[PDB]
């Protein structure tokens, strides 16, 4: 349940609109900058230059979810924890989305916002060019049209200097994206307790079977390994409580990110510091280890 | 010739009524779709070859004219040991156990023996292809129990598919070494053997407690979720089911190699023993001790060990082994163990509260004890404090109860040693008795006293059950880097799992591997549309997989084995990872594609174009959400022990976590 | 409650028929902590569930209050679309919101 | 039963069949003001007509 | 009759006050509770034996 | 604290002082058990809250 | 009980022993009492051996008066005047189930 | 005369290897 | 006495059952020699990849020990950390 609850997640998050626009080739919109926050099809890589920073802050345990038996039995003097943790029945499953695909996702909405404005959340996208879509963005706070259709160069200008800010922000090294990195940290914290906890006796000879089946007689082996059976029942329960709360936590905040990607990319927000310090006028998501980043 | 067991061979597994219940059991039962070994009547040939009996068999007999007419069971089968017949005479159903010269071709028209002597059992039954006859025997504990059932049928050659449950008809008390067997015939018929495996079922009772479905949980994956469900329907969907297991192959026995038989006759046969304040202690090393040459000759009076079962002392190698040698009389016998008091326990030898070793005892009047009075055996009866375990004292000094040095003629003043006076007229309590206590330690250090147990060969890179000087186990053992030191034999993990060893023969070290690695799913539409399923495995490249079957392929998630690889996508019903999804398509099949994030779109920007809507619709959508659940509340004491007063009692001390359930559930 | 949590067995009467009371009594106390942990992990659970029930119907008043006693002008917060009217309807266990 | 409790029993003298069942059975709440107003309670039985 | 009791004490170690928690539901509430005082309100009591 | 879960006392100077070590380690093991089983319960429910 | 008789680990019964020495016990010495203490592995629990075949170490057939060829099974010598460790017992095991 | 044990006289507690692992034990130490 | 840190290897284990409560040194007919006694303490001990022990921690030296032993390891974290009570 609560691995089908992970996949709700990330489905509820990223998946809102129906239909995947593509990428412009013109990425200058009447002077604004979107080449930082989309695509380019020179790269490698399918996703944009901040969101290789986002993926380059945090750090990872599983590369891949595929620790084939002549690997671990290549690697017997450095104790890898992958190792120890699959030998005694503990496993890691892979997400459904695959990181590309929620890149995909990202770049479509960035897309929708640029061309279509905040028609394509009602219903079918209306086209608009970025300066009047601006422009409306403007009066929605109570500032009259002329002031942005006569300090344009200045306006556009703020909106790119803000752009590199941020582009410098996230190459130096910082804890910026420091509530990603806990729940790795937790989940390998917890996998890691269920290994060690493994020697406990529980109150019995030893915690080793072998050693109570060669030395002891059936029928007081059969009230040896009981403690043991009853300990080792006990370490998985609480394993599965600890999961569950902290389920509930995550999902808690998967529903605040879907909201507020509802309000504040899809449209424009009214209220008051739901979305950033000041009037909202637009918000960017950008994907990022197990989350996802608001601009 | 070789036929299949198709569902074949169920019976009761007990005497308790049930009903309409799913029931999971483990015992000897013969597996879905085994092989079976078929025997015909193609000639004038008579074909009954003597066939193993191998822990429980499964007899079938397809029949017209009433052939096969019993069985003889037995070890050797000739004239050396007993054996057991069960036939039918036309006329009784007679069973004997006897010990009798049996014929080469046994047969009726009674021709079965030549004569029988010793006979222990007997049992005489009231007086009295188309058929098949089913029968299902099996030895435990001095007892052969036999299943029957019967099922009328119409085939002609091969055993019929089916399922027929067997019940119990006898339970013999024959204790007999049952090693082989062979069927009697009469001078157009066959009979079928299978053999019975160790194995969990799960079986399905009716209304009229009544077996009528069985399911076997090692057939395959699909099976084995069903025994984890303990259900008989799945739904559909994808379901992480045990890891990947192999069974272990070969058998490994290392142990040091040792020539000399361990000096049971220096011990236990010397001219002299000392007293017990004054008992000695011996160091016994490079031996092997099997005890058994000892049954000829020498017999003890006590025998108790601590921190082992006796039963197993033939299986074991010890490390530090020290023997300790006093006399005693009768009834001190019994202060020798731990958690004693007395004058022996308290001032001249005590045991630790964790001994671990053994305590012999045997009397010894005929030696130590004359008609005019031996008296030279002490013991000290005076003392300032209680010895600590395994400790000696000497000395003899006069004592004073004050604590001051004193002469011993004077007033109150003693001296601590009394004589045992040993005759040979006396009761037994004042009889003595030469006691020996052996201390040893267990699997954690090198040894060199071991069983008489012997030495296999090495196997590598292999899943084996292993014995290193009695430490027992399953895994894979390969060559190692660790660099031991001369006193350590084996290494650790931080979970306490024996990972290294040093093999006693050669002194290398061996790294030990578990089996079992390795994720699997089990991918299944709905048991109504068909009972074929897909397999994943992850930590595998496509080797360690169930069954190859048909279209393996690899994907981002994993090996998958059962499914078809299409080329268009769309959305996915069943969401296997990683961004494969997999459904039930067109004869249907599963197949497994990649999915579809949504529809391809187009927009073009402009920087002087708009686009307005001209019209509009009115919709209306639903949105359902829970508000409340159950309200629900328990009763610990009719949860606990129902109806039952001395459970009330006992449970009427942890009344503080009942009324906190209580207020959570209030 | 039919395991023995490592008893004779799973029932009293058979314990209290046959073993002796000092070895009675250390049986029982066996199934006595074995049901009570059964009932313990009942009870985490049923607390954990609702902690998540009550989350659903705070939505859901949340949504009666600021889309049928008015119109709002939050996106998607009450259909797809921009929002006119909303209707509620009682369900088993819940509501439903046209 | 499936909870392992026997609820069947032949009887040795007349080859009957016979069911047992407990005999604990029905919710009780206990309705009460205040242990300052009054010792009186209410008492509301479950399970019964 | 065996019978189980709450007793209190004082604090000079007096017994002065009991319950006896067979009596009536009200004392099956007390003792279940262990408290000589109850709030107003609804208790699920122990079922119908 | 005062549960003795199926022990001779809920005392460890009691069973200190009167048992024999290999017994006493037995006995324990037990209140270790059910107290670590309390503080276990208290902690979850505080995770709740 | 290695031997002649062996009990299982599970047992459910009860042993009886009696002292015998009135009745098989003589002067003389009562010799028609026998026990087995040679065999190539230990009995299972309620298994009964009754052949009386020449024994050897390596396991091969023999014929008795040779080398390494011995017959496996040993007399009891009870006499009167012997101390209670060689004085005769007659044993009852009762088993049963419940 | 008065000297201080810095850090000095630690043993090996028992005979089984074990390696990259910290490992807490009670006896009788300096 | 020089400051360091040195490993003690098992040589002898001798049975002899004797009371022991003092001793004294042989000399020869220059040379210093230092006596400390042993208590019943907890450790935490670190083994190398070759399975040497080459660092410990002496669990009621400091609260600063205590912690370290506390938390199984040798590496402590900024900030404040609840210990266990005054004994
Ligand atoms: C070998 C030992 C043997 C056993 C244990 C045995 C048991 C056995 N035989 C039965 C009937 C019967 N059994 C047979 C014949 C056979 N059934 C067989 O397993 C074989 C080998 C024959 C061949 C001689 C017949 C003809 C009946 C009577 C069928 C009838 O009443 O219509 C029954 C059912 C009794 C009933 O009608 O209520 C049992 C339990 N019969 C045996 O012969
Ligand atoms: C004399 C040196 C012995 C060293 C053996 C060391 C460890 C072996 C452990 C136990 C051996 C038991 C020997 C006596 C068995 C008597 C069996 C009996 O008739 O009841
Ligand atoms: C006669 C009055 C005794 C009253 C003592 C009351 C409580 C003391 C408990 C036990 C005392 C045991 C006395 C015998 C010990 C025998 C020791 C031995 O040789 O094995
Ligand atoms: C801004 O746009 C110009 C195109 O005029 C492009 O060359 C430049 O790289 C963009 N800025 C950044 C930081 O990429
Ligand atoms: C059963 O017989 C088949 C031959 O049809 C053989 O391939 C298979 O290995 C046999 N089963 C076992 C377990 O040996
Ligand atoms: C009798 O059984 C034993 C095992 O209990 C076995 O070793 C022996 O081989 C059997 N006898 C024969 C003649 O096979
Ligand atoms: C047992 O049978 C064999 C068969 O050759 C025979 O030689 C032997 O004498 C028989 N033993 C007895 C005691 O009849
Ligand atoms: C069958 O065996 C029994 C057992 O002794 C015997 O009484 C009976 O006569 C036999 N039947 C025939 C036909 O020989
Ligand atoms: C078995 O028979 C032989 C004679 O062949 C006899 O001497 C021996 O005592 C018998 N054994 C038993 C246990 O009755
Ligand atoms: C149960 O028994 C009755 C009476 O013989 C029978 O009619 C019914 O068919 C049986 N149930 C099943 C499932 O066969
Ligand atoms: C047993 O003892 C007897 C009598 O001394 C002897 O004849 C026999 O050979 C012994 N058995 C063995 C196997 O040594
Ligand atoms: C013990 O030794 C003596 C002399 O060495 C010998 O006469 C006696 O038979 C021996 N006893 C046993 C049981 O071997
Ligand atoms: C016997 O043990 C020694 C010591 O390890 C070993 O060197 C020798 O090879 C062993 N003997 C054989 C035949 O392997
Ligand atoms: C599987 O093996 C092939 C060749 O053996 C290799 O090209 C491929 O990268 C492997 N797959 C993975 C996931 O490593
Ligand atoms: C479009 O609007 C016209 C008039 O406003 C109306 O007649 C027509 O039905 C509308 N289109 C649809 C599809 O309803
Ligand atoms: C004795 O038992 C039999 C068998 O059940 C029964 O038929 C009979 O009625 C019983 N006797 C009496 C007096 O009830
Ligand atoms: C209670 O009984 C009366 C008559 O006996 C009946 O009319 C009524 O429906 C019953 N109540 C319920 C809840 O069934
Ligand atoms: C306790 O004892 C003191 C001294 O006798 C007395 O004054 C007081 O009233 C007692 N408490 C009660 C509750 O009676
Ligand atoms: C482990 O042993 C190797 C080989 O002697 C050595 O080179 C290495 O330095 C050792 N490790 C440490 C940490 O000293």
């Amino acid at each position: 349940g609560i691995a089908a609850e992970q996949d709700r997640n990330t489905r509820e998050v990223f998946a809102q609109v129906k239909q995947m626009y593509k990428t412009p080739t013109l990425k200058y919109f009447g002077g604004f900058n979107f080449s930082q926050i989309l695509p380019d099809p020179l790269k490698p890589t399918k996703r944009s230059f901040i969101e290789d920073l986002l993926f380059n802050k945090v750090t990872l345990a599983d590369a891949g979810f595929m620790k084939q038996y002549g690997e671990c039995l290549g690697d017997i003097n450095a104790r890898d924890l992958i190792c120890a943790q699959k030998f005694n029945g503990l496993t890691v499953l892979p997400p459904l989305l695959t990181d590309d695909m929620i890149a995909a996702y990202t770049a479509a909405l960035v897309s929708g916002t640029a061309t279509a404005g905040w028609t394509f959340g009602a219903g079918a996208a209306l086209q608009i060019p970025f300066a009047m879509q601006m422009a409306y963005r403007f009066n929605g706070i109570g500032v009259t049209q002329n002031v942005l259709y006569e300090n344009q160069k200045q306006i556009a200008n703020q909106f790119n200097k803000a752009i590199s800010q941020i582009q410098e922000s996230l190459t130096t090294t910082s804890t910026a994206l420091g509530k990603l990195q806990d729940v790795v940290n937790q989940n390998a914290q917890a996998l890691n307790t269920l290994v060690k906890q493994l020697s406990s006796n529980f109150g019995a000879i030893s915690s080793v079977l072998n050693d109570i089946l060669s030395r002891l007689c059936k029928v007081e082996a059969e009230v040896q390994i009981d403690r043991l059976i009853t300990g080792r029942l006990q370490s998985l329960q609480t394993y599965v409580t600890q999961q569950l709360i902290r389920a509930a936590e995550i999902r808690a905040s998967a529903n605040l990110a879907a909201t507020k990607m509802s309000e504040c990319v899809l449209g424009q927000s009214k209220r008051v510091d739901f979305c950033g310090k000041g009037y909202h006028l637009m918000s960017f998501p950008q994907a990022a280890p197990h989350g996802v980043v608001f601009l | 010739t070789q036929h299949t067991s198709s569902m074949r061979g169920v019976y009761y597994p007990d005497e308790i009524f049930r009903s309409d219940t799913l029931y999971l059991t483990q015992d000897l039962f013969l597996p879905f779709y085994s092989n079976v070994t078929g025997f015909h009547t193609i000639n004038h040939t008579f074909g009954n070859p003597v066939i193993p009996f191998k822990d429980g068999i499964y007899f079938a007999a397809t029949e017209k004219s009433n052939v096969v007419r019993g069985w003889v069971f037995g070890s050797t089968m000739n004239n050396k040991s007993q054996s057991v017949i069960i036939i039918n005479n036309s006329t009784n159903v007679v069973i004997r156990a006897c010990n009798f010269e049996l014929c080469d071709n046994p047969f009726f028209a009674t021709m079965i023996f030549d004569n029988a002597f010793n006979c222990t059992f007997e049992y005489i039954s009231d007086a009295f292809f188309k058929h098949l006859r089913e029968f299902v025997f099996k030895n435990k504990d001095g007892f052969l129990y036999v299943y029957k059932g019967y099922q009328p049928i119409d085939v002609v050659r091969d055993l019929p598919s089916g399922f027929n449950t067997l019940k119990p008809i006898f339970k013999l008390p024959l204790g007999i070494n049952i090693t082989n067997f062979r069927a009697i015939l009469t001078a157009a018929a066959a009979y079928f053997v299978g053999y019975l495996k160790p194995t969990t079922f799960m079986l399905k009772y009716d209304e009229n407690g009544t077996i009528t479905d069985a399911v076997d949980c090692s057939q395959n994956p699909l099976a084995e979720l069903k025994c984890s469900v303990k259900s008989f329907e799945i739904d559909k969907g994808i379901y992480q089911t045990s890891n990947f297991r192999v069974v272990p192959s070969g058998d490994v026995v290392r142990f040091p190699n040792i020539t000399n038989l361990c000096p049971f006759g220096e011990v236990f046969n010397a001219t002299k023993f000392p007293s017990v304040y004054a008992w000695e202690r011996k160091k016994i090393s490079n031996c092997v001790a099997d005890y058994s040459v000892l049954y000829n000759s020498t017999f003890f009076s006590t025998f108790k060990c601590y921190g082992v079962c006796a039963t197993k002392l033939n299986d074991l190698c010890f490390s530090n082994v020290y023997a300790d040698s006093f006399v005693v009389k009768g009834d001190d016998v019994r202060q020798i163990a731990p958690g004693q008091t007395g004058v022996i326990a308290d001032y001249n030898y005590k045991l630790p509260d964790d001994f671990m070793g053994c305590v012999l005892a045997w009397n010894t009047r005929n030696i130590d004890a004359t008609s005019t009075g031996n008296y030279n055996y002490k013991y000290r009866y005076l003392r300032h404090g209680k010895l600590r375990p395994f400790e000696r004292d000497i000395s003899n000094v006069p004592f004073s109860p004050d604590g001051k040095p004193c002469t011993p003629p004077a007033l109150n003043c003693y001296w601590p040693l009394n004589d045992y006076g040993f005759y040979t007229t006396t009761g037994i309590g004042y009889q003595p008795y030469r006691v020996v206590v052996l201390s040893f330690e267990l699997l954690n250090a090198p040894a060199t006293v071991c069983g008489p147990k012997l030495s296999t060969d090495l196997i590598k890179n292999q899943c084996v059950n292993f014995n290193f000087n009695g430490l027992t186990g399953t895994g894979v053992l390969t060559p190692s880097s660790k660099r031991f030191q001369p006193f350590q034999q084996f290494g650790r993990d931080v979970s306490d799992f024996t990972d290294s060893v040093r093999d006693p023969k050669t002194s290398e070290i061996l790294d030990i591997s578990p089996c079992s690695f390795g994720g699997v799913s089990v991918i299944t539409p709905g048991t109504n549309a068909s009972s074929e399923v897909a397999v994943l495995y992850q930590d595998v490249n496509c080797w360690r997989i169930y069954s190859t079957g048909n279209n393996v392929f690899q994907t981002q998630a994993g090996c998958l084995i059962g499914a078809e690889h299409v080329d268009t996508s769309y959305e996915c019903d069943i969401p296997i990872g990683a961004g494969i999804c997999a459904s039930y398509h067109t004869q249907k099949s599963i197949v497994a594609y990649t999915m579809s994030l949504g529809a391809d779109s187009s927009i073009a920007y402009s920087n002087n174009t708009i686009a307005i809507p001209t019209n509009f619709s009115i919709s209306i959508t639903t949105e359902v959400m829970p508000v409340s659940m159950a309200k629900t509340s328990v009763d610990c004491n009719m949860y606990i022990c129902g109806d039952s007063t001395e459970c009330a009692n006992l449970l009427l001390q942890y009344g503080s976590f009942c009324t906190q359930l209580n207020r959570a559930l209030s």
